[PDB]
């Protein structure tokens, strides 16, 4: 019955998290998850 | 648990003029008994498909899905006139070839196969229909003609063969079409722009798969309207971060958190860190979406905010069930739209 989306912002971005990397702005992000519910992605 | 093809297209019919109460329970309970008819046939074809596709592709790199018409989905759609006796897919099964070669390859085999079921239409689509959509769908009757005593006598099945372009063209709509509730199927009218989109990257799929060649100039236009339409939608940035978001949510970790009965929204964000970022992915109860929509709008207006989306849980859930390859597909369909685009 609710919205299926609500979409604000967004760019063109792929995660991998068996390899634990990100690809977005044209640079590779190392990811880890910090917390259940948090990441990080760092150069 | 015995009721006649007269009784279920009488069901039918009453559920078409809108009945309720004890009179709508019989009807839906007929049409439920009808649809668990197409069960058996619908896993037989896809055994037939599966051992069809093995046959064509010695790498065994054929995906073959099968499904189950829902009984909410047929009940919809009589209600909205296709006649439910003659709906050729209750039972569908699918396979995804790697190219055009392969797909006429597979659709040679089917047609050349001796077995009780039959083709009864051959659809060809390689030309794409009007929403965009292009492949092959052959309609099967399982047990047409030699029967006897055989409870599946005549039961429809529809069999769909695309490439898997195709199909990362068709995932790409059914994501879209999901997540921003555009009804493109329920209606014939708005989002003309959404439309012709689809209509554009779906003759581009066509070209670029050999399936139906357009001549050069046609090329050279639908390239700059796909520029335009995809500007001014958003297109590959919206499918990257519904993708991303959806990628997210499937951990393990982030699953064990969840409430146990999580049936609300997820709130995906990403910021920079004080180069640097940080992704997190919010729970939401159903009861609080208020709260989830006041906490979206927040990260919208914040300049640190590069991702801001909020997802329903049962919409992902249901999208990855019908795709499992999803994020195969719309990696692909963004790379086929970057070429056009970028020429
Ligand atoms: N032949 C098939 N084989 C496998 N999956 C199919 C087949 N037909 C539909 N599906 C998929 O099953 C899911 C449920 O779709 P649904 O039955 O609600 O509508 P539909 O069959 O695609 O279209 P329509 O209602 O317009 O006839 C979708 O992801 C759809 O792509
Ligand atoms: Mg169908
Ligand atoms: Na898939």
């Amino acid at each position: 019955e609710l919205t299926p989306g609500i979409f604000k912002k967004g760019i063109e971005i792929t995660i991998d998290l068996e390899e634990m990397v990100c690809y977005h702005s044209g640079l590779t992000w190392k990811v880890k998850q910090l917390t259940n519910t948090l990441w990080s992605l760092a150069g | 648990l015995k009721y006649s093809k007269s009784q279920i297209e009488k069901a039918a019919r009453k559920i078409r003029h809108g009945c309720e109460g004890a009179e709508r329970e019989e009807a839906i309970k007929m049409i439920q008994n009808f649809r668990e008819l197409h069960l058996y046939p619908l896993m037989l074809m896809k055994n037939h498909l599966d051992r069809a596709a093995k046959k064509v592709d010695k790498e065994n790199k054929i995906i073959v899905a099968r499904r189950l018409k829902r009984l909410s989905t047929i009940i919809d759609k009589l209600e909205r006139a296709i006649a439910l006796t003659r709906m050729q897919d209750i039972g569908g099964c699918r396979a995804i070839v790697r190219n055009i070669e392969q797909l006429k390859k597979l659709k040679d085999r089917l047609v050349k196969s001796r077995s009780k079921h039959k083709i009864l239409k051959e659809y060809d689509y390689l030309t794409p229909k009007p929403s965009g959509y292009s492949g092959i769908h052959l309609a099967y009757s399982c047990f047409d003609e030699e029967n006897g005593n055989n409870p599946w006598s005549k039961t429809k099945i529809e069999v769909q063969l695309r490439t898997e372009l195709q199909h990362a063209w068709a995932t790409s709509l059914e994501i879209i079409d999901t997540l921003e509730n555009i009804k493109l199927k329920t209606s014939n009218e708005g989002h003309p722009e959404w439309r012709r989109f689809f209509y554009l990257s779906g003759c581009l799929v066509a070209h670029d798969e050999g399936a139906c060649i357009l001549d050069d100039e046609t090329i050279k236009n639908y390239q700059t309207e796909l520029k335009t339409l995809e500007e001014a939608l958003s297109v590959r940035s919206k499918l990257s971060t519904y993708t991303f978001a959806m990628k997210l949510t499937s951990d393990a970790n982030l699953k064990k958190s969840l409430p146990k009965n999580h049936n609300g929204f997820f709130l995906v964000r990403m910021r920079n860190a004080i180069g640097k970022f940080l992704v997190s992915v919010k729970p939401f109860r159903k009861k609080e979406s208020e709260q989830a929509l006041q906490e979206l709008n927040k990260d919208d207006a914040d300049p640190e905010v590069l991702i801001a989306v909020l997802l329903a849980t049962n919409n992902i859930k249901s999208l990855k069930k019908a795709y499992p390859n999803y994020f195969g597909s719309t990696n692909q369909f963004g790379r086929f739209l970057s070429r056009h685009i970028d020429t």
